[PDB]
RNA sequence: GGCCCCAUGGUGUAAUGGUUAGCACUCUGGACUUUGAAUCCAGCGAUCCGAGUUCAAAUCUCGGUGGGACCUCCA
């Protein structure tokens, strides 16, 4: 039978690996697993989690840094966790009559148990449906998912999707936060500041929680709620800048309203990251790259990063009701990869991109894009046209290491301020200028005249980012091949804490941290106040 | 006739490499050949 | 023991002495901070082993090694 065949191949493949291990020589994989495999006669080849799933204990310790899969999955310097609330309707379905005219899915659809604007068939979305949306299950999944891969899971962050969060009673809040706490640290708690007191002491490091919100659910009440949860990151979806949009597609609020909810968020301390849309119904060819240009040039709008959604067209929804009428076309793909080149030419250097494209399946969507690589096309576009994007994505050393073959080699020191949202801001970066390659950044603001928090008031400069990029580096240890553990933090911090005390002139400075950056700020000589990790300056 | 053999086709290569440089590696192993019948004859 | 034929990627298979071997299943990587397994698009991977004849051989002559057809012998 096939299987112990490819049992015995398994075996031996291993034995060769731990045999060229002990006597220290280098050995290539896929000839070997190509030459053991035509041994025992198979008419397939090994594949590398089973090769993984087979290890002994010590060997697995030693050799993982050959058989793992997928590098992308921590080659940014965290492990991402995404997890999904329980079905619910939008707040404004009330005082309106209805919701967003193309948003898909939800209580109220022919997509059955699923999440307003989701499908249902997507990969979060069927890990929670079989799981019941049971937070601790989720977690639990998703690590072990990781660890098969053969990934290091010492620091995560949680990315919660779903409808709008904060629209919830209390009472479920309370609870999925406090069992996401829990199922990293190990505890049984009650409510949420216990579970805090746990995960600051705990050992598998929660760096921050991201949430995704309306600029009518942002005001100072939601704001210190997600301060007490330990959020750090919000999501609002803009979408557009132009008011009449806002209205003839029943959004339900307008772009003064996000202006502010900017400016309240951005004082508080939080990092913004905004949704928009090109394609929108009475939006040209031309009004999309005046659009995104007076995003990035307008001090009302510079955000911290985007996500770009072309406009889909979707059964059930209104804008399919158009479609069907004959008053909507998209655009030609041509068209739409110009688009989308001439847009990411304008990023800032400050700016990261996280994603280009929904990832809806192919055959339920009745017009609009069809592709899968949107984002590629479009470089390799913008590399016909001769001109080159800056974002922060794309310049880091783990994605210059995997698409291109580079390696830092004459480290600078680099400094941007500029004017946003009310205040002065200033963005410190240590980078190679002749290959373009960024590796650390942080990002520091002086809080204006309109700040609420007492802890923020009279004086005080915070820090709302602090970042090192390359492959993950476990805590207490060091790899001199690689970026993370080799004193570019407290560099960094160095350099803040004389910003904030020559030229602000503030007499105290405040950090917005998770639990495991507690510890650090601890060591590096901050004392906890509220929710913030703040010192002296005097 | 050996040496006649290759030299023509050391010649027709190089003639059709050089209509393709206008109009736009069997030479090297005809060189290397002349040049060892050319020590065989010396 | 002689007696005719078969042998190319891990597997199923294509190709005429030229001046450098094409497809399918399998495997690996990216779009992807919504994904080992789905989509799109790229990539790795072969003429068993010896002599050779012809300017030149995966290709034709003769070999060993396995296999297939005939009777074996043999005990
Ligand atoms: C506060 C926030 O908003 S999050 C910080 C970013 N989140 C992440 O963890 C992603 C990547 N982060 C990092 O690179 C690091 O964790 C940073 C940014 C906190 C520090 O960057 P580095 O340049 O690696 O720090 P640096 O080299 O100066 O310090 C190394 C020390 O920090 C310790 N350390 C690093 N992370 C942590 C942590 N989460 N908790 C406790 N100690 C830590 C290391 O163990 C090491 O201590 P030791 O060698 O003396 O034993
Ligand atoms: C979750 C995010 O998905 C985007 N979104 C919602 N509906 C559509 C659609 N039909 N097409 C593309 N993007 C959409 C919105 O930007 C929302 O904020
Ligand atoms: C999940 S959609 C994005 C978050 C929120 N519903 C908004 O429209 O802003
Ligand atoms: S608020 Fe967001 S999730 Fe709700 S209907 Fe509108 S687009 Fe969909
Ligand atoms: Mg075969
Ligand atoms: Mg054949
Ligand atoms: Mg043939
Ligand atoms: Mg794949």
């Amino acid at each position: 039978s096939p299987a112990e065949l490819m049992m015995l191949t398994i075996g031996d493949v291993i034995k060769q690996l731990i045999e060229a291990h002990e006597q220290g020589k280098d050995i290539d994989l896929n000839k070997v697993k190509t030459k053991t495999a035509a041994k025992y006669g198979l008419s397939a080849q090994p594949r590398l989690v089973d090769i993984i799933a087979a290890v002994p204990p010590q060997y697995r310790k030693v050799l993982m840094p050959k058989l793992k899969a997928k590098p992308i999955r921590t080659a940014s310097g965290i492990a991402v966790v995404a997890v999904m609330c329980k079905p619910h309707r939008c707040p404004h379905i009330s005082f309106t009559g209805n919701i967003c005219v193309y948003c898909p899915g939800g209580p109220d659809s022919d997509f059955e148990y699923s999440t307003q604007s989701y499908t249902g068939y997507e990969p979060t979305s069927m890990r929670a449906i079989r799981a019941r949306y049971d937070p601790f299950l989720q977690t639990r999944h998703r690590i072990e998912q990781l660890k098969q891969l053969g990934h290091s899971v010492d620091k995560v962050e949680f990315i919660v999707m779903g409808g709008t969060f904060m629209a919830l009673p209390e009472e479920y809040r309370d609870y999925f936060i406090r069992n996401l706490h829990d199922a990293l640290s190990g505890h049984t708690s009650n409510n949420i500041y216990e579970a805090v007191k746990y995960s600051e002491r705990s050992l598998t490091k929660c760096i921050g929680i991201t949430i995704e919100t309306r600029p009518d659910y942002c005001m100072k009440r939601h704001l210190s709620d997600m301060l007490t949860y330990g959020c750090t990151r919000l999501e609002i979806g803009v979408q557009s800048v132009y008011e009449d949009v806002a209205r003839d597609t029943n959004r339900g609020h307008t772009v003064k309203a996000v202006c502010e909810s900017f400016h309240l968020a951005k004082d508080s301390g939080f990092k913004v990251v905004a949704h928009m849309m090109p394609d929108l119904p009475n939006v040209g060819l031309e009004r999309d790259i005046e659009q995104f240009t007076e995003f990035f040039e307008n001090p009302a709008f510079r955000p911290d990063g985007l996500k770009l959604y072309p406009t889909l067209v979707i059964r059930g929804t209104g804008l399919y009701e158009l479609w069907k009428s004959g008053r909507y076309k998209s655009y030609s793909p041509s068209d739409l990869v110009e688009l989308v080149a001439r847009i990411l030419a304008l990023v800032p250097p400050w700016t990261r991109v996280y994603r280009v494209q929904r990832d809806i399946p192919m055959p339920l969507v009745s017009s609009g894009v069809e592709h899968g690589n949107l984002r590629e096309l479009a470089l390799a576009r913008m590399k016909d046209l001769g001109i080159q994007c800056r974002d922060v994505r794309t310049r880091e050393v783990g994605i210059q290491e995997i698409h291109h073959k580079v390696r830092p080699y004459q480290v600078e020191l680099v400094r941007r301020d500029y004017v946003a949202n009310g205040g002065w801001e200033t963005f410190l970066s240590y980078e190679d200028p002749d290959q373009d390659i960024l590796i650390g950044l942080l990002r520091l603001r002086k809080c204006s005249e309109e700040t609420f928090r007492f802890e923020l008031g009279g004086g005080v400069s915070i820090v709302r980012e602090l970042h090192v990029y390359g492959s993950v580096v476990p805590v207490s240890s060091r790899d001199p091949t690689k970026f993370q553990h080799q004193g570019f933090g407290m560099l960094l911090m160095e350099e803040a804490e004389r910003i904030a005390r020559e030229e602000h002139g503030s007499g105290k400075i405040a950090v917005i941290s998770g639990v495991g950056t507690r510890n650090y700020y601890r060591k590096i000589g901050y004392r906890l106040q509220g929710p913030y990790m703040v010192k002296m300056l005097k | 006739a050996t040496f006649s053999r290759h030299k023509k086709r050391l010649l027709v290569v190089r003639e059709l490499k050089e209509q393709a440089q206008q109009a736009g590696l069997e030479d090297l192993a005809l060189l290397e050949a002349l040049s060892e019948v050319v020590q065989n004859t010396e």
